[PDB]
Order: structure tokens, then C-alpha cells, then sequence
């Protein structure tokens, strides 16, 4: 939460309109993650409730 | 068959199997990929919900195979691929009359007549979606204060002139607007666009008249579509889509694959190129490239017909933007030729797969109600009736 | 991780390129003090190699190639702050985190971006440490020494 | 390997000096059609 903090008063200050923000746990070591967080980052855009 | 009935990998098992269907796809996904940076097989294959493209950005929140700058590409992929593996097998007849609903229309010519390439096909296809979405006026949440609704004139006593009387009196009563914008079956199917209290108080009206009605009978609104298309409201566009279809569509083509054979919608009547014929379209729809035509019929000498053929064809396609579609007449119209050419063996084959079972029901009900001559009829199917097509069994 | 986002951009069929700015250590060979960053993005020449040479990646990424100079964070180089000052006597410029990553933005205007659609861009970013006669073994080991 | 011949030569003690031609591929950059080759060997210059 100390690197999540951060972000959140990283963002509070130099965000402008239209700016969306967001932050991930992610290691750059693993292939796994790689895959995973791309196959997040290129999915849907959609909430099903 | 017209748009709404696509649905999630139509055709794609064709794809697998039949060459032909490979170099309609493949011929035609390439050139979307290069030009407009995308492939149809994908939105196909498997349904997305945004896309960018080249200069536009298009989101839904279901599907984009639904939306119709692909949804017409991708009904006009599956049919001409599944025609060509007909051809393929040579089961296509050398005499066979051809017509298309909406967007169907350019498949038709495509398939039969081959008026233009596949990658020529997908572009006009792609461009008349895109040219329907930017048509009508939007609220910010993307309203409108039209809508479109179909109808049932059956299930009481009432008549195509009664429901053309009723809806020609509530338009100009209560001084909104009211327009019948297809005509598909005799006593069966009519879709109606206009301002969305005109389409209520037209649903309104057959609840009082029909003395039955507890539950809003014979009248169903249409979900998604705000344009009053094929209404007098969008003629204004027309021009731009005019020229848009003589750069993709060429002047060389074959005039006898098209004459007699095929059944445009502005024009109920089958196409043939005469002083006759050119006239019923400018009186339809006034244009200047043909009432020129209409004025001297003397330029007799032969290098003409093809010319005259070629932009005759194309102010159909053009203008069909603008008129009403009418399917009881094009059904009618195969009635009306049959029977002073002779009543025998007739089969009816609809393409598209998925597309096929709805024209098919449109026309079964229609070989019911006024055929009752007892005919022996065939009504086939490209996604039901494969085995029956191709002739295995 | 290029070949993952360049998979989606396929999968999902976008023309839009990628701009994948390679974070390139400055000028390879004349500095021997370093001892990571000069030897290993050496080879960001041989990987721009790999996208001159295969064809349909184009399309998807493009590589922006930016050559990261000396630049002054606190907790890495807290021993190298003090002759931040020593280094920039020999007439070469020494980033603060806030220059460099300006000169990073401005390799993500419009213009430079639309560079780098042509063919691929290769940025130096440094201040000038390239033709720095200074030598390592000493001004480098006495600084962190 | 160089490192291992290192410590022999150093633990047994001898300021002899091992030779070790290393294999460099020709000419990189100017060739496309290797495919192995020329990008591999580019890295002995870095090993040097």
C-alpha cells in the first residue's frame, strides 16, 4: 500500500481531463505475467454484473 | 437475405471445407487488413465488442459483428462464398431469376451477374454501413425521435389498402410522420418508420380496430433501428453514394446475367433495359442521368446498351438507399412472369446459411395465403436444406 | 513482450503501431565505469535488425530507439551526485529525472511519432558523454570510491 | 569454458597464455540471408 499510495497522489496531482489511470502488480521476470497481464490488457472493456 | 439474423461463425464451417469459400474469405479479409486495418473472419469467428479502424471508432457494448458496417460485409461474405461452392458443383442453372433484400441486393448481383470483385463488393458493402450510421439526427445519448415497427394486417379483417388508408390518414391527422417502409408479405409482414408517436398511435389504431386485442396484437417495434430509412427523409444522401458506386462498379460487366434475372427494389419488376423500363425508375425516383435517357431514346446506335445497362444498374443500387423495398411485389412478380411464361417446376433457394430460413418463411407464408392454386413448389435452404442443395442423400 | 501485444493487435486486427521507445544505455564503449547499462542494450541495434527483418511486424510495433544519458536519481547514484559537477566540467551535460524524461515526451510528439512509422528512430539523449575523453578507471572508481 | 581454463591456469599457476580463436561470424549487418550468423557473433566485439 505504500507503492499504491503513491500512484494515488501521483495521479491526484498531474491528472488532466480524459485521463484514466491504472496500476498493477506485474513482474517483468515472469512469462506468465506477460501473457496474463496482455491478455488482460486486450480483452474486453466490459462489466457484467 | 437482408441483415439481423447474422449470428457468431456463420458460414465458417464452409470455410473449412469448400475451396471456393477460401478464396471468397481470404481474397476478401486481405484486403480489409491492408486497407482498413482489420479482418472480417475474426469479427466473424469470434464476436468483439469495440473496434478501432482506419478513421472511425466503433463500440458496442454486445457485438460488432451486430454493428453494420461489419455485419453487412460479413452477410455478404457468407453468401458469395456459399454461391461459389454452388457454382462449384455446377448446381447453379443457367436460367435462374435472382433478387436480394437490402443489403442482399448487392450479394445478388454479386454472386450471379459478378458486377463487381469481392474485395469491390466489400468496400460499397462496408461504405453503405458506414454511410447509415451518420444519416440521422442523435440526442446525446444517441436518441431518436423515430423508429421503425413491423406489422400484421392478418388475425382480423383488415387489407394492405386498409392499412395503407390507416396509416396515410394518422400521418397527416395528427401531422407527424408515418411511412410504410417495406412491403414483404401480401397479408402477412409491413414495416413502418417515423416519429415514435406516430409509430404508437399507428400501434394504438389496430388495438381499437381489432376487436380482440388484449394484448397489442399484430404490431411489433423494431429494437435498434432509429433511422426512418426508406422513408422521403433520406434522399439528401444519395448523390455521394451514386458516385461511390460508379468508381467501385466499372462499366465492363455481362447486361444478360442481370436482364430478366434480377429484381431490384426501387423497381418491383424484373430488370430489363428498355425506353419502358428507364421511365417507371425516373417516375419512382427523378434523377438526372436518366431522364436525359428518357428524352432521346435515338443514341439507338450499338455502343450504347452496355453503357445504358451499366448506369441503370447503378441508379437502382444508388437510389435504393431512398425507396421503400417491396417484397410481396418481388414475390408477386415471380407469380405474374411464371404464369404467362408457363406454372411448371419452380424451386426457390435462399443463400446466406444462417440468412436463408427468413425469406424462405417470408415466402412459405406467401405460397400459402394468395398460391393457394396448389402448386408443387420447392423452398430450400442454404443453412437447413444443405442436403437437398447439393443433392446428397 | 512485443510479440504479445503485437499477437492482440493482430488477433484483434488494428493497423495502429505500437511505439515501443527502447530504453538504450548512452553511448556503448566509451565508458568502462558503468559496468551494466553500456554492454547490454548494445544490442538494441541487433533487435532493431529483428523488425527491419521480419516483414508483417511493422504494422503493429514500431521501435523508437532513445539513448538514456547520465541522469541524477537519488538512491542508486547517491555516490555519484557529488561529481555530477566533476563530469559536467568537461564541457558534457548531466540530466535531472524531470529533463529526461522531457526528452523522452518529445520523442512521443506527432511528429517524431509519424518518424518512426517510416522506418526506426534511434535517439541520443545524451549530453554529449560520447566523445568524452575523460577516463573511467579513475574519474569513475574515485567518484564511487 | 574461458573461465574454467582461467582457474586451471591460475590454481597449477602458469603465465602461459591460452589462445582462443573465437569463431566470429562475418561481416554482420551487411548480410540478411544468414539468419544465425551474423547477428550471434556481433557480441564477440563485446566480449573482447
Amino acid at each position: 500500500d505504500d507503492r499504491l499510495a503513491f500512484y494515488k497522489q501521483l495521479y491526484r496531482d498531474h491528472a488532466r481531463f480524459d485521463a484514466t489511470l491504472w496500476v498493477v502488480p506485474a513482474n517483468m521476470a515472469s512469462y506468465s505475467d506477460i501473457d496474463k497481464l496482455v491478455e488482460w490488457v486486450g480483452t474486453e472493456q466490459t462489466e457484467s454484473l | 437475405p437482408g441483415q439481423g439474423i447474422q449470428h457468431k461463425g456463420m458460414g465458417m464451417e464452409v470455410r473449412a471445407r469448400s475451396k471456393a469459400a477460401r478464396k471468397v474469405w481470404d481474397s476478401a479479409d486481405k484486403f480489409t487488413r491492408e486497407t482498413l486495418g482489420f479482418s472480417v473472419l475474426h469479427v466473424v469467428r469470434d464476436n468483439p465488442t469495440s473496434l478501432i479502424a482506419s478513421g472511425v471508432h466503433y463500440h458496442h457494448p454486445d457485438g460488432v459483428l451486430f454493428l453494420t458496417q461489419f455485419t453487412q460485409v460479413a452477410m455478404a461474405t457468407v453468401a458469395a462464398a456459399q454461391v461459389a461452392e454452388m457454382r462449384e458443383q455446377g448446381a447453379f442453372v443457367e436460367g435462374a431469376i435472382a433478387c436480394g433484400h437490402s443489403v442482399g441486393e448487392y450479394t445478388a448481383l454479386a454472386c450471379v451477374s459478378g458486377v463487381y470483385e469481392l474485395e469491390a463488393l466489400l468496400e460499397v458493402v462496408f461504405h453503405r454501413g458506414s454511410k447509415m450510421h451518420d444519416i440521422v439526427p442523435r440526442d446525446e445519448l444517441g436518441r431518436s425521435n423515430y423508429r421503425l415497427a413491423a406489422i400484421r394486417p392478418s388475425q382480423i379483417d383488415l387489407d394492405d389498402a386498409d392499412v395503407k388508408d390507416f396509416v396515410a390518414e394518422i400521418s397527416e391527422r395528427t401531422g407527424e410522420f408515418l411511412e410504410i417502409v417495406n412491403f414483404n408479405l401480401r397479408g402477412s409482414q409491413y414495416a413502418i418508420a417515423g416519429t415514435v408517436a406516430g409509430l404508437e398511435a399507428l400501434e394504438e389504431e389496430i388495438e381499437r380496430r381489432r376487436q380482440i386485442t388484449g394484448g397489442k396484437r399484430s404490431f411489433i417495434l423494431v429494437p435498434g433501428i432509429d433511422v426512418p430509412f426508406h422513408s422521403s427523409v433520406l434522399r439528401v444522401g444519395v448523390a455521394d453514394f451514386r458516385r461511390s458506386l460508379e468508381r467501385v462498379m466499372p462499366r465492363d460487366k455481362d447486361p444478360e446475367l442481370i436482364i430478366g434475372r434480377y429484381i431490384p427494389n426501387l423497381v418491383p419488376r424484373p430488370f430489363t433495359l428498355d425506353r419502358d423500363f428507364i421511365q417507371e425508375i425516373r417516375d419512382l425516383v427523378p434523377a438526372e442521368p436518366l431522364d436525359e435517357v428518357l428524352a432521346d431514346y435515338d443514341t439507338w446506335r450499338n455502343e450504347k446498351p452496355k453503357e445504358l445497362c451499366r448506369k441503370v444498374v447503378i441508379e437502382l443500387l444508388a437510389w435504393q438507399f431512398a425507396s421503400p423495398v417491396r417484397w410481396i411485389e418481388t414475390q408477386d412478380l415471380l407469380f405474374i412472369e411464371e404464369a404467362a411464361g408457363g406454372l411448371g417446376v419452380e424451386r426457390f433457394v435462399e443463400i446466406g446459411v444462417k440468412s436463408a430460413p427468413t425469406v424462405a418463411g417470408l415466402a412459405t407464408n406467401t405460397l400459402k395465403l394468395p398460391e393457394y392454386s396448389h402448386s408443387t413448389v420447392e423452398v430450400l435452404n442454404s443453412e437447413r436444406d444443405a442436403a437437398v442443395l447439393f443433392a446428397t442423400d | 513482450l512485443i510479440s504479445g501485444l503485437s499477437k492482440i493487435g493482430a488477433e484483434r486486427d488494428i493497423a495502429s503501431r505500437l511505439h515501443v521507445v527502447l530504453p538504450g544505455s548512452p553511448n556503448r564503449g566509451m565508458f568502462g565505469g558503468d559496468g551494466a547499462y553500456g554492454e547490454a542494450k548494445s544490442a538494441l541495434d541487433a533487435l532493431e535488425n529483428r523488425w527491419s527483418a521480419e516483414k508483417s511486424w511493422a504494422e503493429r510495433v514500431s521501435l523508437a530507439h532513445a539513448l538514456i544519458g547520465w541522469t541524477k536519481g537519488t538512491g542508486l547514484m547517491g555516490q555519484n551526485d557529488a561529481i555530477v559537477s566533476a563530469v559536467e566540467e568537461a564541457g558534457v551535460t548531466t540530466y535531472t529525472t524531470d529533463e529526461m524524461a522531457a526528452m523522452l515526451l518529445d520523442l512521443c510528439t506527432v511528429e517524431t511519432k509519424v518518424a518512426a512509422a517510416g522506418a526506426p528512430v534511434k535517439v541520443d539523449l545524451t549530453g554529449g558523454l560520447g566523445d568524452i575523453k575523460i577516463d573511467m578507471a579513475e574519474l569513475a572508481a574515485k567518484a564511487r570510491e
